């Protein structure tokens, strides 16, 4: 029963098509709960889960103002980064940031996070000590020096240990009937012949939350890691997730294979076979 | 609850 | 610059049987940069009033989006998802496999 709060910032320049777009979304575990888009007709931080709606106007005003400010600061940061890499004003670039806090079952801070990426590649990250930085290159070393001068690590540590955890605990209580509820997978095994020689056994997991899940095929109790096709866990659109794992088996040998399912919502891990 | 707006990169 | 091409999955929210209402889902993930064109097709024609999730990304910084629309499958109607992205020569079409 550990939990996390994470914010995801994306800023993207588009020369000739206006000023860089700024997007911010917030999550608790795998549940999105706020969003902001600087391209909206009237940009505001807006609710995306029922349990956040109860927050009062001073909350929504604070989060809107921070995000409107960030829209401008991320435009400055994108100009700076273009300079740091001697890039032309003609090209499009992306700046991403993700930060947040993890807590354990007792609500104590397990560790905090703040990382930044430029055009998809790691740029600067706050170290686990919440007091030092790891810069990817000599461009990020400029950012690090700026941030050391402004004592940013100090402020991050205070946020990550203080309000980040306190508001996450508050969200966890306000949304407890969903945020603190693990829904187990609905499972089954399907059989798809390929030829007279082989067939596919596919193990399905549906409707589960949170997304963390382990789905493995075994042949005589040995794992088929290199032989299993795992699809990426995907959202159903109703808060829950889906996944499948498949293995090609020699026809007639289907009963040597077991599918194994681990999920927090499950009282016990499951073992499944094809049932013709 | 967002982190306060901070310094540009 | 290093760009990444999108993974595509086409599937329904609930298991499909003809004549009942469902949601058709097209999940694009693993891509960079974030601009992407995604249409849901019905027998070749783009569906309108399709919605999608707010832009976010994974721990490896690649983006993901869910495009979805309410629908009602039939034994004749065919569905697919059409995706274009700077990494793609032409748009890619992924048909909705019933028994996926
Ligand atoms: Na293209």
């Amino acid at each position: 029963g550990s939990h996390s709060m994470r914010y995801f910032y994306t800023a993207m320049s588009r020369p000739g098509r206006g000023e860089p777009r700024f997007i911010a979304v917030g999550y608790v575990d795998d549940t999105q709960f706020v969003r902001f888009d600087s391209d909206a007709a009237s940009p505001r931080m807006a609710p995306r889960a029922p349990w956040i709606e109860q927050e009062g106007p001073e909350y929504w005003d604070r989060e809107t103002q921070i995000s409107k400010t960030n829209t401008q600061t991320y435009r400055e940061s994108l100009r700076n980064l273009r300079g740091y890499y001697n890039q032309s004003e003609a090209g499009s670039h992306t700046l991403q940031r993700m930060y947040g806090c993890d807590v354990g079952p007792d609500g104590r801070l397990l560790r905090g996070h703040d990382q930044s990426a430029y055009d998809g590649k790691d740029y600067i990250a706050l170290n686990e000590d919440l007091s030092s930085w790891t810069a990817a290159d000599t461009a990020a070393q400029i950012t690090q020096r700026k941030w050391e001068a402004a004592r940013e690590a100090e402020q991050w540590r205070a946020y990550l240990e203080g309000l980040c955890v306190e508001w996450l605990r508050r969200y966890l209580e306000n949304g407890k009937e969903t945020l603190q509820r693990a829904d187990p997978p609905k499972t089954h095994v399907t059989h798809h012949p390929i030829s007279d020689h082989e067939a596919t056994l596919r193990c399905w997991a549906l409707g589960f939350y949170p997304a963390e899940i382990t789905l493995t095929w075994q042949r005589d109790g040995e794992d088929q890691t290199q032989d299993t096709e795992l699809v990426e866990t995907r959202p159903a659109g109703d808060r829950t997730f889906q996944k499948w794992a498949a293995v090609v088996v020699p026809s007639g040998e289907e009963q040597r294979y077991t599918c194994h399912v681990q999920h927090e919502g499950l009282p016990k891990p499951l073992t499944l076979r094809w049932e013709p | 609850h967002l982190a306060s707006s901070g310094h540009s990169l | 610059m290093i760009q990444r091409t999108p993974k595509i999955q086409v599937y329904s929210r609930h298991p499909a049987e003809n004549g009942k209402s469902n949601f058709l889902n097209c999940y694009v993930s693993g891509f960079h940069p974030s601009d992407i064109e995604v249409d849901l097709l019905k027998n070749g024609e783009r569906i309108e009033k399709v919605e999608h999730s707010d832009l976010s990304f994974s721990k490896d910084w690649s983006f993901y989006l869910l495009y979805y629309t309410e629908f009602t499958p039939t034994e004749k109607d065919e569905y697919a998802c059409r995706v274009n992205h700077v990494t793609l020569s032409q748009p890619k079409i992924v048909k909705w496999d019933r028994d996926m």
